[PDB]
């Protein structure tokens, strides 16, 4: 259904952000879209090794 | 983890620094104290900050497209299409992989120079007046006040007016 | 008689697993994000000029099907054709 | 080769060394002895046993596709269907070569770095007494028979108790 | 810059370096020199003049391919052809922005430890005769004049006989 909403990405299933590079929603797409993996988790690591105590 | 800091040598994070990244704690006569290192910390979190927009630049704009669903079944060029689209996924599938295992390894590796050079830096301002105890942590063979440890921690430790009490602490 | 002064990283209490060239699963502090992998589930109706065609295809709506006489000299961005549509005019 | 340490300053690899990747050479009063490092050893196969399986995962199952071989000549339909074979093969080539030649250096660098990493552990065991001579290999300055090797070995040489021979050999 | 030497202990550039890439500045009594370590800079250039051949080896020849300009409407295969083209475009622009960005930095990390290496490799020649003052230049504490410092720029400096006076010299 459509809706009162800014958005730039549209898929079949609605509308999605396009903040991050990829997306698993789906690989048909309309407008400023990220592009279409086959992963649906991908992590990119913003810190440090992590070493806790004991 | 190539330096062999980090998970190396240190051997223990410090949960109770919130200050920072990369910090030093000291230990002399007054008591125990603790500060976090802003120069390395910073020059951390601005090799990180980015990192994915100068492979990615942003998201490229697609407007109208093939069809990727189809109802029936025609043949050829059906078959032609699914195969391309099948061909684009994958390939983009690939590059993500391969790029969020590049730059988590990097990003590690930086992580990991970066407690290096801090505590080589820590090393060469304390030429002959401490020693390395090799868990980290360095061994000043003199009074050292708090603004001694403030003078290191600033990095305009003056060497030269402890050489003499500390040579002769070390080597008795 | 003498000082000391250590040198050590932050940690967290919890951390994230990541994967990298030499490892499977490698534990952080932090880790984005990188793939959307859920949808509001509606569209939204801006800055794209969408048009819902109700019962109505792309096609019906050209011919000028009578169900379809709301869509005369209509203009998209998106076109959005609802899988309930029908025809109901010369087969 | 980043860290200089494997074909740097260890200077020639060890033909006779099957025990290990990494590893040490005495050579006291009692006589020449030869050991393998079990630790850097380790930690390089693990890293370098997998590599490969945590970019490509694994072969994804293609089962029915476009037409490849063609006998007669289409035109628009076949070119297309070759142009789309031709891309997918070269994309294909190139993620193949240039994946390759990031795991070789990626590898390289690490073994390089594990053997740089076992060095600068054992010349952090011997606090003040040894002194490295520039070859990879360290000159211990007090009586260190074959328990005091397989300390060093073992991670748990005490340096306090051999200071003050050690510091009387080197400085007189 | 993963070891912190160029741009980090260095801290400056020569812009009177003409003859070489890295080298050396030496004071003593005769007066200063300067002069260019040709072992250091021949290894960074010869791991940079390739590292584009490396992993495209060459442009590949395409004689036949698709139309990718069109001057009417067709429809389905004409929409194919242009997604076609789009998406090869698309993915050869990633893999030409990744490459390059991971040239570069590999390039400035290679070069930064090739500085690192040479300042090593220095160090480990002075084994106690000099004292790193940290600006990336040795104190040497003896008697050291254009034989001995081209010596040390050689190779081959001859630790043994100057090491009771720059002990001497060191600790009173
Ligand atoms: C890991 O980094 C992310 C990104 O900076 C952090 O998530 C943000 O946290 C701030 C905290 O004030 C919020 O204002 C933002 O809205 C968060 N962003 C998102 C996308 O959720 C996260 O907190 C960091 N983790 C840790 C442990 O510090
Ligand atoms: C640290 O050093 C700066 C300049 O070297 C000086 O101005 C300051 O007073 C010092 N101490 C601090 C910041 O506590
Ligand atoms: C956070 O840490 C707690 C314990 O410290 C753990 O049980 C939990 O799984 C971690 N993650 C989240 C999302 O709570
Ligand atoms: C090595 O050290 C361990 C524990 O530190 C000890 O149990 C062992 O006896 C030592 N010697 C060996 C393994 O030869
Ligand atoms: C440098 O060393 C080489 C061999 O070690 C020697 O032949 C030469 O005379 C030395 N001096 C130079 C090249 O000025």
């Amino acid at each position: 259904p459509i809706d009162t909403c800014i958005s730039e990405c549209i898929t079949p299933n609605g509308s999605i952000p396009n903040d991050k590079p990829f997306q698993n929603v789906n690989k048909i797409t309309y407008g400023a879209c990220p592009k279409y993996v086959k992963q649906n988790t991908l992590k990119l690591a913003t810190g440090m090794r992590n070493v806790p105590e004991k | 983890g190539l330096f062999g800091a980090i998970a190396g040598f240190i051997e223990n994070g410090w949960e109770g620094m919130i200050d920072g990244w990369y910090g030093f704690r000291h230990q002399n006569s007054e008591g125990t104290g603790q500060a976090a290192d802003l120069k390395s910390t910073q020059a951390a979190i601005d090799q990180i900050n980015g990192k994915l927009n100068r492979v990615i630049e942003k998201t490229n704009e697609k407007f109208h497209q093939i069809e990727k669903e189809f109802s029936e079944v025609e043949g050829r060029i059906q078959d032609l299409e699914k195969y391309v689209e099948d061909t684009k996924i994958d390939l983009w599938s690939y590059n993500a992989e391969l790029l969020v295992a590049l730059e988590n390894q990097h990003t590690i590796d930086l992580t990991d120079s970066e407690m290096n050079k801090l505590f080589e830096k820590t090393r060469r301002q304390l030429r002959e007046n401490a020693e390395d105890m090799g868990n980290g942590c360095f061994k000043i063979y003199h009074k050292c006040d708090n603004a001694c440890i403030e003078s290191i921690r600033n990095g305009t430790y003056d060497h030269d007016v402890y050489r003499d009490e500390a040579l002769n602490n070390r080597f008795q | 008689s003498t000082a000391t002064l250590c040198l050590g990283h932050h940690a967290v209490p919890n951390g994230t697993l990541v994967k990298t060239i030499t490892d499977d699963q490698i534990e952080v502090t932090n880790a984005t994000e990188l793939v959307q992998s859920s949808s509001t589930g509606k569209i939204c109706n801006n800055p794209h000029r969408i048009l819902d065609g109700i019962d109505c295809t792309l096609i019906d709506a050209l011919l000028g099907d009578p169900h379809c006489d709301v869509f005369q000299n209509e203009t998209w961005d998106l076109f959005v054709e609802r899988s309930k549509a029908f025809s109901n005019c010369y087969p």
